[PDB]
């Protein structure tokens, strides 16, 4: 770990400074020497508020929102600093975090960052409140590359299969959720019960995980098996007859 | 209450009251029995269709 501190009351320049510094220290220690190099920013809203300061000290006319129109290069300046090179076994990958104003997606940050960046995790203010530690939302949420960065070479090859149908059935969940508060518990199936405690399984259990509980992706994986396992044999619409064969059981 | 709003539908309470022994018009009393039951299966199901 190599860690960069900047406290709020520093000055601002040093703020603009530090990210770039952070990326050649990374850039260095990962294309000059081979390594695989996960860079974490924090709060690049405070980042965007040094840029309107600096703006504001050379008397540029503020633009949409009191920010210059030229942080969209800037911020593309801040990206743009991963993937594989030839000639080179190594790596570099952003995992920057934003703070929204007001739950606005229509903000030029996030707008910006999302129309040059291959995906986002979203982390809901309900969950929150319901004590899941993990608060994510993996419903809005969408990662570009999926289907790439897994296979049989990879992890293992019924992944995909797995995490389209717990998507697909955890929509469903939700809507019958959303069936049960008008339509009375009397009046469901016994698919609409399985729905439902599938559900509340998968937050109690795929969802928390704890502060300290690593958990590899096998058992990430046996864990969505043993709570697929719950739905009889024939809702797998998703899952392909080899896999079923091999792994149901 | 199917439904968020109450439905109306009936019963066959069978209230009890004994019949009516008939044994005066030559007395068929084979012939009231199969009537009686006949029309009380006329009866349940028109009531269920209501």
């Amino acid at each position: 770990v190599c860690l960069f501190l900047n406290l709020a009351n520093d000055p601002t320049i040093e703020r603009i400074i530090t990210p770039r510094l952070a990326l050649t220290t990374a850039e260095f220690l990962a294309y000059q020497c081979e390594k695989h190099v996960l860079v974490i920013l924090t709060d690049m809203s405070s980042y965007a508020e040094a840029l309107r300061e600096v703006s504001a000290a050379r008397e540029e006319v503020p633009g949409r929102r009191g920010f210059p129109g030229y942080m969209y290069t800037d911020l593309a300046t801040i990206y743009e600093r991963a993937g594989r090179v030839e000639g080179r076994n190594g790596s570099i990958t952003q995992i920057p975090i934003l703070t929204m104003p007001n739950d606005d997606i229509t903000h030029p940050i996030p707008d910006l960052t999302g129309y040059i960046t291959e995906g986002q995790i979203y982390v809901d203010r309900q969950l929150h409140n319901r004590q899941i530690y993990p608060p994510i939302n993996v419903l809005p949420s969408l990662s570009r590359l999926m289907k790439s960065a897994i296979g049989e070479g990879m992890t293992r090859k019924d992944h995909a299969d797995v995490s389209n149908q717990l998507y697909a059935c955890y929509a469903i969940g939700k809507d019958v959720q959303a069936m049960k508060a008008v339509v009375g518990e009397e009046a469901l199936t016994s698919d609409d019960l399985l729905y439902l405690e599938f559900l509340q399984k998968f937050e109690k259990n795929f969802i928390t995980q704890g502060p300290y509980e690593n958990r590899t992706v096998y058992e990430t994986l046996d864990i969505g098996w043993q709570l697929l396992r719950i739905f009889p044999k024939e809702m797998l619409k998703r899952i392909p007859q080899s896999t079923l064969s091999e792994f149901y059981p | 209450n199917v439904a968020g709003v109450t439905l109306p539908v009936f019963e066959h309470y069978h209230e009890g009251t004994d019949s009516y022994e008939l044994t005066g018009l030559a007395r068929g009393g084979e012939q009231l029995a199969k009537l009686k039951r006949n029309y009380a299966k006329a009866v349940e199901l028109l009531v269920e269709l209501a």
